């Protein structure tokens, strides 16, 4: 369910030139704002980073 | 009054793999024969 | 500059519309305020010392 | 003063922009006094109260309810109005646009309905976002109280038919109230509910008093002093009306509050109280139609 929701949209006409890293090299391409209540039961059952 | 009127694009690499052979340069041609001997 | 998969057959020819589309900027308020009592007007200026 | 901003919405045309250039100095009504406002609180479409378009009653309820604001300087992306109702008395001089009478050096002008004059005059419409700004008419206190009681009197002769009420001279001019060709047929259907209010508060009370006072004085300082200042006035009205009309206490005193409840409505409805004053300086003391006037805050 998430993985299509992860890419139902399409990438914008945008290169930031200032990227948010992942401590290795990896650039971040999404945000996924959620509520506090949903984020709890989502993380502990659908692993993790 | 703004930029970002730019997108970029190209497509190769797999564009030769599935093709899985190529003769380039067809000239003024009429008939192409390939015969099989098994 | 959208791609073209320019076709074989006598179906008529593709045509690249490299159109300029515009958008429209909104305007927002974001207002904030804070009180100040009847005293501390002579104060913070230098009157009632 | 405390100037308040009304936000211009999105894409309008240059005649819609020029419509905003023919209104610099009009009168604007608004519900709340938030320092940033939008145009959605302004339009005549924001006057819907029961799902239909308001009448001249339905406007004069709101015209006594919400708050006047006068646009000093027009702007792109904003509307600056220094509102009247804020500020101390006789301060913050503001400038208005006259309509056909004078607005003399005094008079204390009053905002009131458009359809007592030409209805599709001053109903200025925005074409792009498709809204309507029906600006009220600033009339001074004597004539404003004059014309309000004439058309509802003209509504009576238009109600159930069988002099001509419409001449009404000013100090110099002859004021043509009748804009005949298409307005007056729309007049008696846009003051339509309002005439019933001026009537029903008269038919109830007079037919209540003629079964109140005969039920009073014998059911004593108010007794003999009832007709003391009403000698040959109320007994004469008891002689005239009670003869050519018809003639119960527990529904009666129940009707006593209800009529007088409707009476307290109408006093807030009618009589058009002054809100702003013309008392200028170094003017010709006499304003003409289309010319500005320095207007000061409180009556």
């Amino acid at each position: 369910w998430l993985v299509d929701l992860t890419t139902a949209t399409q990438p914008s006409v945008a290169v930031p030139r200032l990227t948010h890293a992942d401590t290795r090299g990896r650039p971040v391409d999404g945000v996924l704002v959620t509520t506090a209540a949903i984020k709890q039961r989502l993380l502990q059952s659908f692993l993790k980073v | 009054c703004n930029t970002l009127s730019l997108v970029r694009f190209l497509e190769l690499g797999l564009s030769v793999a599935c093709v899985c052979t190529k003769f380039p340069e067809l000239a003024y041609m009429n008939e192409g024969r390939v015969q099989f001997e098994v | 500059h959208q791609p073209l998969i320019a076709r074989d057959g006598p179906h008529p020819v593709e045509q690249p519309v490299h159109n300029y589309m515009t958008k429209v900027i909104d305007r927002r308020a974001l207002n904030a305020a804070f009180s100040l009592a009847t005293e501390a007007i002579a104060l913070l200026t230098g009157e009632a010392l | 003063c405390f100037e308040a901003d009304i936000a211009i919405p999105s894409g309008i045309s240059r005649p819609d922009a020029a419509a905003l250039q023919r209104c610099e100095g009009r009168v604007v009504f608004l519900p709340t006094i938030r320092r940033q406002l939008a145009l959605a609180d302004v339009a005549h479409e924001s006057f819907v109260s029961g799902g239909v378009s308001p009448d001249t009653l339905g406007l004069l309820l709101a015209y006594r309810r919400r708050f006047p604001a006068v646009i000093t300087r027009v702007l792109p992306t904003r509307i600056v109005a220094c509102p009247v109702d804020l500020g101390l008395t006789h301060a913050g001089t503001v400038n208005l646009r006259n309509t056909s009478p004078v607005d003399l050096c005094n008079g204390d002008p009053v905002s009131l309905v458009p359809p007592v004059f030409e209805g599709q005059a001053t109903d200025v419409r925005l074409e792009s976002l498709d809204l309507t700004l029906r600006f009220p008419v600033p009339l001074p206190t004597p004539l404003a109280r004059e014309i309000v009681a004439r058309l509802v009197a003209r509504g009576i002769r238009d109600l159930n038919p069988d002099p001509d009420l419409n001449v009404l001279y000013y100090n110099g001019a002859r004021l043509s109230l009748v804009a005949d060709v298409q307005q007056l047929a729309s007049v008696n259907t846009e003051l339509r509910s309002l005439v019933l209010n001026m009537v029903y508060s008269i038919t109830e009370g007079t037919t209540l008093i003629l079964t109140l006072i005969p039920r009073l004085l014998a059911l004593g300082y108010v007794n003999a002093l009832l007709q003391m200042q009403s000698v040959t006035r109320e007994a004469a009205q008891l002689i005239h009306p009670e003869a050519p009309m018809l003639m119960r206490r527990l529904p009666l005193y129940e009707a006593l509050v209800a009529w007088l409840a409707h009476a307290g409505q109408l006093g807030d409805i009618l009589a058009l109280a002054p809100a702003v004053r013309v008392c200028t300086f170094d003017g010709a003391a006499v304003v003409q139609s289309g010319d500005m006037a320095p207007v000061i805050r409180y009556p």
